[PDB]
């Protein structure tokens, strides 16, 4: 879900 | 205050079903007289059902709600509603961090069924 | 009084689901700014979700449920309530027959997502 | 469906509380097991409290709510909230004219007490 | 999570009104806009209505429900209904002890008047 | 209201 | 009741 999504999507 | 936790008419037949709003993975268990009675998993941000099920509230009609994120416990937010006397439903929201949504995992609990 | 009719912030993405508890057919139409916007339609007598979508509640924000079998509108009951002054439901219950339990299509609209 | 109408545990107290938002004299009537337990009366259009008191829910635990306006009943909307498994609440509204903010008599039921 | 907080539509006419359940006096605080804009206070184990009064939402429309008992914040519980899209409660509960009742101080706030 | 009553009504 | 007695 963008640059936010990708970087919560990653990180969790 | 305690939150999660119904009293259903014992030895019924309810729905429970889970919504998901969360780049974290949520883990929502579901207790029934105190022993896990179903467990859901799953990731969404867009609201997806990650579990849905029906239980019986067995001879206590104790209903816990427990979430957890990767093993972390969410902070619980719940009621129950009751319309035209009859229709029940048993409210979760949680809270896996810090915007204050509250709708990273969301349990419905409804009944009567059938 | 009317029932099943709710005002949702403007133009905010909510969800919609639909349990099905009868012998007959539920369809359940919802509605925004007065256009049909979702059109779910299942049978179970065990509460399986017959539908589940993520809507818009447009520039109104107005949002009405709709439930029928057979062409034959049911009866709704609904309310809404709000956990923790964030986290909105809004719940609708409707009969299609004379037992009056009024599970027969229980919807479920939540918000905010995400 | 049938509004104003809760079933509490059996033989217990609560209260009932009326407020009046209406030029029109309310009348409330608090039935028990079908029985007048309670007739609340005033008028005020600035949420002035008519009536409280506290009941007992008798054997069977039936209470109804009944609103009428110089002998014309009035449209009811109704619903019970639990808080923290434990709190009680039985809201009615009711309506008596044609601008339905289902403010004009408003009763809150509440239990347990002490 | 946060309770006793909800958001009225702005610069709307209000009514707060509290009954007491405990041998602790109680003290009902009603923050608008953050500043105390009524204090109720009183002790009954039999629901009286230690207050009752219209106020004023204010520009934010936050409206804040405090409670304590001889200095020493009571725990709290709360949600918000709506009925028939219109009729609006925000019901809260305390706990000014052990026993979990939570009815030490009830406070209901609805709206619209008028 | 008793001797709870009573104790309840002293104490606080 | 024969109705539902089908169901
Ligand atoms: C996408 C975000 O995921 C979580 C935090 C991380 O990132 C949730 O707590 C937020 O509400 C939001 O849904
Ligand atoms: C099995 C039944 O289905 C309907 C009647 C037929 O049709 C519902 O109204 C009942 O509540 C029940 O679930
Ligand atoms: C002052 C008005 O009185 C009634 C009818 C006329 O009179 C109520 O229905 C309205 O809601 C409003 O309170
Ligand atoms: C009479 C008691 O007063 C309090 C405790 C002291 O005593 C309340 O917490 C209890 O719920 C009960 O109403
Ligand atoms: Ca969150
Ligand atoms: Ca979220
Ligand atoms: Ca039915
Ligand atoms: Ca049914
Ligand atoms: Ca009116
Ligand atoms: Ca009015
Ligand atoms: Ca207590
Ligand atoms: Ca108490």
């Amino acid at each position: 879900x963008x640059l936010l999504x990708c970087l919560x999507c990653l990180l969790k | 205050a305690t939150q999660g936790v119904f009293t259903l008419p014992a030895n019924t037949r309810f729905g429970v079903t889970a919504f998901a709003n969360s780049s974290g993975t949520q883990t929502v268990n579901v207790l029934v007289n105190n022993e896990t009675a179903a467990t859901f998993s799953g990731q969404s941000t867009n609201n997806a059902v990650i579990g849905t099920q029906v239980l019986n509230s067995g001879s206590s009609g104790k209903v816990q709600v427990q979430v957890s994120v990767n093993g972390r416990p969410s902070d619980l937010v719940s009621a129950q509603v009751i319309l035209t006397n009859e229709l029940n439903f048993a409210l979760v929201g949680s809270e896996d961090g810090t915007d204050n949504d509250y709708n990273d995992a969301v349990v419905v609990i409804n009944w009567p069924l059938g």
